[PDB]
């Protein structure tokens, strides 16, 4: 069973940072990526980024370019996502999700499959 | 008694020597989309 | 395409089967079995190392593009003019069963001493059409 | 102002097909696959269509993707309650370099549809004492559930300082919102007026205040 | 491009506007508008350090100017082909107003049973010439 589990809810003073994690299990890590997009309180989905379990790559969002970086640890299977310089806006639910691309150019001809909660 | 040989042409083609002609059209061409990538038909693909 | 038929005994209206049947796909056939070669990365390349050689890569490849695109662009025109210009036999097989009992008025079209009904248009159609019926010159 | 435009709402007797459309550009939904999410209330959006026509599995035959140009759609036939949900569509851009979101759409399929009740506050003398302001507008008594709101100076748009509340449903399974303006005592002063209008089922309901009015 | 009267009132001379307008302009206006790229130097080169690729470069301009030339001249040929064929079309237009009053000679003429002077002629050139005034069979 495809499973993403997320580090707990956080609380943080505008300026701080945050360190978001995504633990993966049910399928082969190493050969997906994961996306991250974020929902402010009654709003829409924006996507942020994608990073590779295969090679670490990334791509994110022309708006968090500096502000965001993604990471990854094969080992733990586990992605983490980190937004910096925190401000009133960047309140949101932040999902990760499953996503079919893991080498070549990023560019859309895959998709992002399973949400985590 | 008179005895004959025997419409709409909104489609256009081009011809090198009768220049671009109104006539139904058989279409060659195609503008494909951005899919993901996949395993070549008749071949191994690494 | 076909023929057609007046008088005062109404107008009727007939089909020739030859002409449909060679009336373009053969001549799409031709133009779909066209083949060229891949272009593909070169092996050795390195986009690091070599770039310059890379660029001359692109240049070769665009190149073919274009040249091979002209090409194809030709064949189809010539082939369009062809099945435009061909659209006047019709009227070279009718005119082959009658004898001279008809002018040719150069419509299309020809003027038979006689009258035309529809059974008898089907037998010209069918190329059966010989008038010793209506008894006028044979060809 | 997202990319991908959505209408807010869309509607349907169960039984009926609905569609949402999905309005994009050369750069997006013209080159580009689309996608479709569907999400309840406070839960993850789930796939529903994929690459502009597929379904995966558990997505029954009842949605149906469609795409022509620059522009997508969701239809939805034999509307039952529990597709009651907001669907967003999604498709790369070539342009900014990212995925896309529309703004998503409000499926509501049990109830007359209702206009909204508008009410407008100017600040009171109190706050405007406290050197505050705020214009309160509260929306009641519409369904489905879906409005939105603009602010006018005058008659002239604006954007800053205004709050609004996601629609509530209410005593009566009705909804209801509220919206808000944050103004400087200054600003209040300076306009002859100042409008709340909600806008719910493509139709608009405006009220007014003037600053000098009682 | 026009049409000629014989006989005993003289040699009458008339012009056809239709078939002068539709005369060559707008094939040259087709030639003109064909696009090719540019061919410059490329820019990672360095005359001193890689001549080899220099040279290479070298010769995908000359092949490029080589291939397209060909194109074009084929292009010419085909139009000059075509301009030079068509010049008998108003042969037939001459053929559409008589009636068969006259009998085709081959020679693009026909005899007709009556005279036809110079205001007669201009009639026939606007294409308003239908003869049931010389009383023959019209078409």
């Amino acid at each position: 069973q495809v499973q993403l589990v997320q580090s707990g809810a956080e609380v943080k003073k505008p300026g701080a940072s945050v360190r978001v994690s995504c633990r993966a299990s049910g399928y082969i890590f190493t050969e997906s990526g994961i996306t991250w997009v974020r929902q402010a309180p009654g709003q829409g989905l924006e996507w942020m980024g994608w990073i590779s379990g295969y090679s670490g790559d990334t791509k994110y969002a022309q708006k968090l370019q500096g502000r965001v970086t993604m990471t990854k640890d094969t080992s733990t299977t586990t992605a983490y996502m980190e937004l910096r310089s925190l401000r009133y806006d960047d309140t949101a639910v932040y999902y990760c999700a499953r996503d079919v691309q893991y080498s070549g150019s990023y560019l859309g001809a895959y998709y992002f499959d399973y949400w985590s909660p | 008694d008179r005895i004959c040989t025997g419409s709409n042409s909104p489609h256009v083609v081009k011809t090198a020597t009768q220049g671009e002609v109104n006539v139904g059209v058989i279409p060659l061409t195609t503008t494909p989309t951005k899919s993901h990538f996949a395993n070549l038909k008749g071949t191994e693909t690494r | 395409h076909g023929y057609t038929s007046h008088g005062a005994h109404g107008v009727a209206v007939a089909a020739d089967l030859k002409s449909t049947q060679e009336a373009i796909t053969k001549n799409l056939n031709s133009l779909s079995e066209l083949e060229v070669k891949n272009l593909q990365r070169l092996s050795g390349a390195m986009d690091e190392l070599h770039n310059e050689i890379l660029e001359l890569d692109e240049k070769v490849d665009d190149l073919r593009a274009d040249t091979i695109s002209s090409q194809i662009e030709l064949a189809v025109l010539l082939s369009n003019e062809g099945i435009i210009n061909s659209e006047l036999a019709l009227e070279r097989k009718l005119k082959k069963m009658l004898g001279p009992s008809a002018v040719e008025i150069g419509n299309g079209c020809f003027e038979t001493k006689h009258k035309c009904n529809q059974t008898c248009l089907d037998r010209i159609a069918a190329g059966t059409f010989d008038a010793g019926e209506f008894s006028l010159p044979t060809f | 102002q997202s990319v991908l435009t959505q209408p807010p709402s869309a509607s349907g007797t169960p039984g009926q097909r609905v569609t949402i459309s999905c309005s994009g550009s050369s750069s997006n939904i013209g080159t580009n696959y689309v996608y479709w999410y569907q999400q309840f209330p406070g839960t993850a959006p789930k796939l529903l269509i994929y690459r502009s026509y597929q379904r995966p599995s558990g997505v029954p035959d009842r949605f149906s993707g469609s795409k022509s140009g620059s522009s997508a759609s969701l239809a939805i036939s034999g509307l039952q309650s529990e597709d009651e949900a907001d669907y967003y569509c999604a498709t790369w851009d070539d342009s900014l370099n990212g995925w896309v979101f529309g703004g998503g759409t409000k499926l509501t399929v049990r109830q007359p549809k209702a206009a909204p009740s508008v009410t407008l506050f100017p600040p009171s003398s109190e706050e405007l004492q406290a050197n505050k302001a705020t214009l309160v507008c509260l929306i009641s008594d519409f369904y489905p559930g879906a409005v939105t709101v603009a602010w006018k100076a005058d008659s002239s748009p604006v954007k800053a300082g205004v709050e609004t509340t996601t629609p509530s449903k209410q005593s009566n399974n009705k909804y209801a919102a509220s919206s808000y303006l944050s103004l400087t005592p200054e600003q209040w002063k300076s306009h002859r007026s100042y409008s709340c209008q909600v806008t719910h089922e493509g139709s608009t309901v405006e009220k007014t205040v003037a600053p000098t009015e009682c």
